[PDB]
RNA sequence: AUUGACGGGGGCCCGCACAAGCGGUGGAGCAUGUGGUUUAAUUCGAUGCAACGCGAAGAACCUUACCUGGUCUUGACAUCCACGGAAGUUUUCAGAGAUGAGAAUGUGCCUUCGGGAACCGUGAGACAGGUGCUGCAUGGCUGUCGUCAGCUCGUGUUGUGAAAUGUUGGGUUAAGUCCCGCAACGAGCGCAACCCUUAUCCUUUGUUGCCAGCGGUCCGGCCGGGAACUCAAAGGAGACUGCCAGUGAUAAACUGGAGGAAGGUGGGGAUGACGUCAAGUCAUCAUGGCCCUUACGACCAGGGCUACACACGUGCUACAAUGGCGCAUACAAAGAGAAGCGACCUCGCGAGAGCAAGCGGACCUCAUAAAGUGCGUCGUAGUCCGGAUUGGAGUCUGCAACUCGACUCCAUGAAGUCGGAAUCGCUAGUAAUCGUGGAUCAGAAUGCCACGGUGAAUACGUUCCCGGGCCUUGUACACACCGCC
């Protein structure tokens, strides 16, 4: 039910409801039940509080939610007090992996700016 | 037992070449000829020397192909099949 | 990015270069086009002067650079908006 | 077309109950060339419509078609630059045909989750007279104005 | 012989002008051709029998 | 020598030119019938002839004086 | 609109290859080249033989050409001077031992490339455009020619503003594809620039 | 093509041919598994020293006649362009207008 | 004996022999159910057999290859009205009314240049 | 008055032109081209239809034409002349490299021991060099109206003549297609046919392809065999409105029927008349003229062609349940391969790696077809939909992936809930949808070219919109209604 400080899901299969966490995706999810022994088709609701107490000790193994986004948060400052090319896209808010802004680039962009 | 492939890009070429084969070889049993698998290789060219994607010519070469098979082959056989002389723009290629 | 099997790629040229600079003592900027050089350790501490298609832009080179290439720092294309 | 010399096509009638206008049905329903797929939502709905009837599965088809059929249409027709909505009679082929693509465009637009329960829910109600295919039909009929 | 004038006429066509000589020639020949000298020729026949 | 259907305009004013489908007739059954039909007493003529609604045959025998 | 080249179209309906020989991709490119390159000398060699065509054959490891030619006796030369030349230097180019043959073209005015020729050598003396269509035309339908069409395009008689002319006498059937259409072009390099001549002979049907 | 960048391709194709062993050579060595990294890093070193136009990724295919960049016919060894003109006349053996 | 008929549709050719029986189909070592899962495609199988009037009087022994389910069974189809035939030539009138007699010559038409399939042309502004 | 062109003049016709339909584009994200702006440079060209996934069948370096800087001057690429050197090859230093300077080793081949040339300098100066300009000086090649049914000529005849007739007319055709009439009679280029491919059959040959009946089995065409069948590919046969009925002018032809694998051009392709747009291309090439020549030529490194307030075009992927995911399991075609395709086996979660068969191929390899079907699960949610973006870690090609590669793994999980006015494609094995291959290519496709699988809807009609054909009529139009005024 809590995992990783926040809430799981009660009504969908485990599998599904541990990607809930961030830093947790399908593989993670899976492996994470795999190691505490627990089908991935059973409702979370469905769980024992012992069980609930294995999948937190399994979470604990990997960089999630505040962690992570502390680690990725420091990443991306870190290029852009280098100065390198990946920094200044960064700080411009352009596309940082050699995408065409001729055109598109507007998930870095956002919506049109009329002149 | 002498596998004989022929190769040429003209079927009366071929077909010519493959009978003075099998008319020497047969004064010695031989097999065929087999008309094996013609390929057709193709080339589409842009036929403007400028822009006009949609102009072009389209082209093939078709490479015939036969196969005769010599068995009991004789000391006149390998010598009266190279005394022999096919016409050019046919490939021959033996295999012993 | 460059298979580990490999080794980090570093122009020969440059690598003599910093070599020299290294043991000699507290250089001036070492002038290079090799954009492409990998930055390696003993490179901390020297100015690079690193070509960007007209001029060689200087690098001071920090631990935190290691590892990247030198063409990183050396931004090619000038742009300042549109409509100014 | 300026020719009109135009037959028609070799329906096969559909393998289970060995209806042509049931494999018309089919092809209506069918997208992408997938006609394995519109075969069983069509045979699953049919099946759902005969246990809600207590009839045979093309006896509670035709039941749904009867009350969707339109009779009359109009057609629009350029005369003096203003033109006209002018009612003309639909051939009895055209009369299955639109009555189809009706309940087809209707149960698409249901809210059920499956096609097959849509399409079930769309037919038992056109059997009835309520759903939006049989207000296309009425809707038709009012704009049947020359 | 004598060629009195030649004279170039013209009709219009969808593509442009279809230009044409014509040659007057006394031995009377009145030819029409897409050439001068054939035009020149069928009015020296013509002036034959005429 | 006799024309006896229609007489074809230009028959011995363009003599020259029918003369080639006088030796086409000669040389050939359809196109024969449409022949036989209209040059079929013309066909051993040799050119121009001695003598003769038909308004175009009298106005074709006074250019040439037939 | 533009045509099919007269030709190409008909290669193995009733025209034959310049080039007949078998070659895997290995040394088909090289093949070609080497046959481009003997055929660039001995056009540039026998300018003056009336040379209308150049058939290649590579037999084995070795190479036969073929010169189509109304004037042998020039290109074969003083007892088989001229040819043995020529047949070193094809054997240079092309890296093998080469034979030189020689087929007589009888009818030079029937021969697309020789009619072709003869226009744009009279058209580089300053020869009125016309007169020399005319007389290929002629001479063409003389010796018997079914049909006969000529084009001459360009700065003609040395006009500012360039101009396509043609003739034409009996048949050209071009959509006719078992039609004997020989066609063959020329390039006359005059002092107001260069004047393209397309000529096409028909012979009959197969 | 300008004779310059034809004469740039005649020099490449000479280049690569003259040090094709020895590229392979400390290629071998840079992709051996099992050599030493003082071997490797050396070879990777010398690698670099050799002529750039030694290697064979630095040759554009060009037509044989008219040294044309674009539109290259390995078949052929020739342009698209130079390919139509000599297939229409008969040079090009086998080659015909394809139909199906 | 066994009395045969080569049937063709799309890109499938099948090959198919008929002897007096009771009804056993085998297509490429398997039964028909097996081999086909659609029943479009086994309906398609049985047509001539239903026909005629011959379903659990003859067994068929059929291989096929090329083409797809539809194609094989098309082509298993004029095998069979092919075979039948040869069994009984009295049984064409029926078997040609049905229009099984016809080898369906419809092929796929080739993608042509400027074209994005057979006939599908770019979007023209 | 004549020939055109044009008319919101008339008559008759045609084409996915409209209508009837089915699926799109226009909204979103991304790919790609263009404009614009920016820049040292963002190389040049393509511009309504007929430019804009176009030249480019593939820009990291190279390519490369552009920019910055470093350099060369008879020269990177030729010939001629003279002199001195065999050429090569190993290597060191300086330099970003171009290149400069050294070391070291070769000394042949032809050879009237007269020699010369294979090949290197270096020094002249005739020249070389130019992707410099003019596509409105050109050739060649191409687009376009349009695969539309037209466009013409000779001779005759008519008219003072420009011109007309033929070619119009009555029918009929996909068609100036054919018949009949007719001052025309004929002919040429177009139409059709001849060519390729696909659908049926026969003959021949039978491996590397085939397995019906045998015999044998390791149950695998696996083996002996067989030559039947599939297939391969050479040669034939077959479709002609030929047969029958009705209609029609005793015509052409049309409507229907038989037989037939196929029926009325069976389906598809190739094939593009006279001409039109001074249409496109001097940057494929060639070429008149002009222009540059210690530079507008040539060599090098690095950068740029990938820029990004933005606008437009072409695509891809979606928005889900006719679906997603998991497991299981069927059925293709076409093609490529030696500096190549690369199995098996082992290692790696994987991209891949190591080892190493086979195959210049009906044999070997690429090589899993996918949609499908069965079973299970999700349960209508911005979701178990979507997969943009970004972090971290890798792989491979390649001297080299910073600018600027593809791919993999873990993590992230955007917009998007079917798209306003408007607008596009398609008439059947089509559309739609699903995979597969190839060229270019070291590497780099959502593009292009090709291949099969599944497989529709609809067409009453020709009033309307767009393009076009034929006849006729008015015209003050001829730069031809985008006209004249
Ligand atoms: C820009 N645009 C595509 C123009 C156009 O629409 C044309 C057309 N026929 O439609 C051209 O002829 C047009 O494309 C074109 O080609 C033009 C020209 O050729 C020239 C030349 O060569 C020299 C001077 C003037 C012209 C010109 C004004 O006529 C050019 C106009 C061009
Ligand atoms: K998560
Ligand atoms: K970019
Ligand atoms: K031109
Ligand atoms: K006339
Ligand atoms: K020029
Ligand atoms: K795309
Ligand atoms: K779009
Ligand atoms: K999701
Ligand atoms: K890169
Ligand atoms: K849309
Ligand atoms: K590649
Ligand atoms: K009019
Ligand atoms: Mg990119
Ligand atoms: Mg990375
Ligand atoms: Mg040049
Ligand atoms: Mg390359
Ligand atoms: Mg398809
Ligand atoms: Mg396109
Ligand atoms: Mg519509
Ligand atoms: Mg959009
Ligand atoms: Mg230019
Ligand atoms: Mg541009
Ligand atoms: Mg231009
Ligand atoms: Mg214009
Ligand atoms: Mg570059
Ligand atoms: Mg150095
Ligand atoms: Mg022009
Ligand atoms: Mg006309
Ligand atoms: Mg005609
Ligand atoms: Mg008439
Ligand atoms: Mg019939
Ligand atoms: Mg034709
Ligand atoms: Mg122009
Ligand atoms: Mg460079
Ligand atoms: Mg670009
Ligand atoms: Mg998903
Ligand atoms: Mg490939
Ligand atoms: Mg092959
Ligand atoms: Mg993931
Ligand atoms: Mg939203
Ligand atoms: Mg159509
Ligand atoms: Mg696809
Ligand atoms: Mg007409």
């Amino acid at each position: 039910a809590r995992i990783a400080g926040i809430n799981i899901p009660d009504h969908k299969h485990a599998v599904i409801a541990l990607t809930s966490i961030y830093g947790v995706g399908k593989t993670r999810s899976k492996a994470i039940l795999a190691a505490a022994g627990i089908a991935e088709d059973v409702k979370i609701s469905e769980l024992s509080e012992g069980q609930i107490d294995t999948l937190r000790d399994e979470v604990a193994k990997f960089v999630v939610e505040g962690d992570l986004r502390r680690e990725i948060s420091m990443s991306i400052k870190r290029l852009m007090d280098l100065g390198c090319y990946r920094g200044l896209r960064h700080r411009r808010g352009l596309p940082v992996r050699g995408q065409r802004t001729k055109t598109n680039a507007r998930t870095r962009k956002g919506p049109r700016k009329p002149i | 037992r002498i596998r004989i492939r022929l190769k040429a890009f003209d079927h009366r070429l071929i077909d010519q070449a493959t009978a003075e084969i099998v008319e020497t070889a047969k004064r010695a049993q031989v097999r065929g000829p087999i008309p094996l698998p013609t390929r057709k290789e193709r080339f589409t060219v842009l036929i403007s020397p400028h822009v006009n994607k949609d102009a072009r010519d389209q082209y093939e070469i078709r490479t015939h192909l036969r196969l005769v098979d010599i068995v009991e082959p004789t000391e006149k056989t390998v010598d009266a099949l190279m005394r022999l002389d096919l016409a050019a723009g046919v490939d021959v290629q033996i295999s012993l | 990015p460059r298979s580990l099997k490999k080794g980090p790629f570093i122009d020969l040229h440059l690598l003599k270069k910093v070599e020299k600079a290294v043991e000699s003592g507290d250089k001036k900027p070492l002038r290079t086009w090799s954009r492409r050089s990998t930055i390696f350790p003993n490179m901390i501490g020297l100015t690079i002067a690193v070509h960007n298609g007209r001029q060689h832009v200087p690098v001071f080179v920090t631990d935190e650079m290691v590892g990247h290439k030198l063409g990183e720092f050396a931004p090619t294309r000038t742009y300042r908006g549109h409509a100014a | 077309p300026r020719r009109r010399v135009i037959g028609q096509r070799k329906i096969l009638p559909d393998p289970k109950f060995g209806s042509e206008l049931l494999a018309k049905f089919v092809n209506i329903l069918m997208v992408d060339g997938k006609k394995s797929t519109a075969e069983s939502i069509v045979y699953s709905a049919l099946e759902t419509l005969a246990q809600r009837s207590g009839k045979s599965e093309l006896e509670a088809f035709e039941v749904a078609l009867e009350n969707v059929r339109p009779t009359v249409e109009v057609k629009s027709r350029r005369v003096g630059g203003s033109t006209y909505q002018v009612p003309v009679e639909v051939r009895p082929v055209r009369r299955n045909a639109l009555a189809m693509r009706w309940i087809v465009e209707a149960a698409r637009k249901r809210g059920d989750k499956s096609m097959a329960l849509r399409l079930a829910n769309e037919l038992s109600d056109a059997a009835e007279n309520k759903g939006t295919a049989v207000k296309k039909r009425e809707d038709v009929h009012r704009m049947a104005n020359f | 012989e004598k060629l009195i004038a030649v004279n170039r006429v013209s009709k219009t066509v969808k593509g442009g002008r279809i230009f044409s000589f014509t040659a007057l020639t006394v031995v009377f020949g009145y030819g029409k051709a897409r050439e001068v000298p054939a035009a020149i020729q069928k009015a020296m026949e013509k002036a034959r029998r005429n | 020598f006799f024309v006896n259907h229609r007489w074809l305009g230009g028959m011995l004013t363009n003599w020259k030119t029918v003369r080639q489908s006088i030796k086409r007739l000669k040389d050939l059954t359809r196109e024969l019938e449409k022949l036989e039909n209209s040059l079929g007493g013309i066909k051993d003529m040799g050119g121009l002839p001695d003598a003769l609604h038909e308004h175009i045959a009298i106005k074709e025998a006074n250019n040439l004086g037939i | 609109g533009q045509k099919v080249h007269p030709n190409g179209i008909r290669l193995g309906i009733v025209k034959p290859w310049n080039s007949t020989w078998f070659a895997n991709t290995k040394e088909f490119a090289d093949n070609l080249d080497s046959d481009f390159k003997v055929r660039q000398y001995l056009t540039k060699e026998l300018a003056k033989a009336s040379v209308s065509r150049i058939v290649i054959e590579r037999p084995a490891k070795s190479i036969r050409v073929t010169i189509h030619t109304a004037r042998p006796g020039i290109v074969i030369g003083k007892k088989g001077e001229d040819v043995e030349k020529l047949r070193k230097v094809v054997a240079d180019i092309a890296g093998v031992p080469a034979q030189i043959n020689i087929a007589e073209v009888r009818k030079p005015e029937l021969d697309a490339k020789l009619v072709a020729d003869s226009i744009t050598s009279q058209l580089e003396r300053r020869v009125m455009f016309r007169r020399a269509m005319k007389r290929a035309v002629q001479n063409a339908m003389r010796l018997g020619a079914k049909g006969i069409k000529v084009e001459v395009s360009g700065r003609l008689g040395g006009a500012e503003i360039a101009r396509t002319e043609w003739y034409r006498e009996g048949r050209v059937p071009l959509h006719t594809l078992r039609a004997d259409i020989d066609y063959n072009t020329s390039e006359a390099h005059t002092t107001y620039g260069v004047i393209g001549v397309k000529v096409w002979i028909f012979k009959g049907e197969i | 093509a300008k004779q310059s960048m034809k004469a740039r391709e005649v020099k490449r194709v000479a280049l690569a041919d003259k040090y094709f062993a020895k590229r392979a050579e400390l290629k071998a060595i840079i992709s051996d598994v099992n050599a030493s990294d003082e071997d490797r890093w050396n070879a990777v070193l010398k690698l670099q020293t050799l002529p750039r136009d030694s290697s064979p990724s630095r040759q554009r295919n060009r037509c044989r006649q008219t040294g044309r960049p674009h539109g290259f016919l390995r078949k052929f060894g020739l342009s698209r362009i130079k390919v139509r003109e000599a297939a229409m006349r008969g040079e090009i053996p086998g080659l015909k207008k394809a139909s199906w | 004996n066994q009395y045969y008929g080569t049937g063709r549709r799309k890109s499938s050719a099948a090959r198919v022999f008929i002897k007096p029986g009771n009804g056993k189909i085998v297509i490429n070592q398997r039964s028909l159910e097996q081999y086909f899962g659609r029943e479009t495609a086994r309906m398609v199988v049985r047509q001539p057999l239903e026909l005629v009037d011959m379903v659990e009087k003859l067994d068929l022994y059929i291989t096929v290859k090329g083409g797809g389910i539809s194609g094989q069974a098309g082509a298993i189809r004029h095998g069979i009205t092919r075979a039948l035939m040869e069994y009984d030539e009295s049984l064409r009138s029926e078997l040609r009314k049905a229009g099984f007699v016809t080898r369906d010559a419809r092929q796929v038409e080739r993608k042509k240049v400027g074209l994005r399939k057979a006939r599908r042309r770019p979007q023209f502004s």
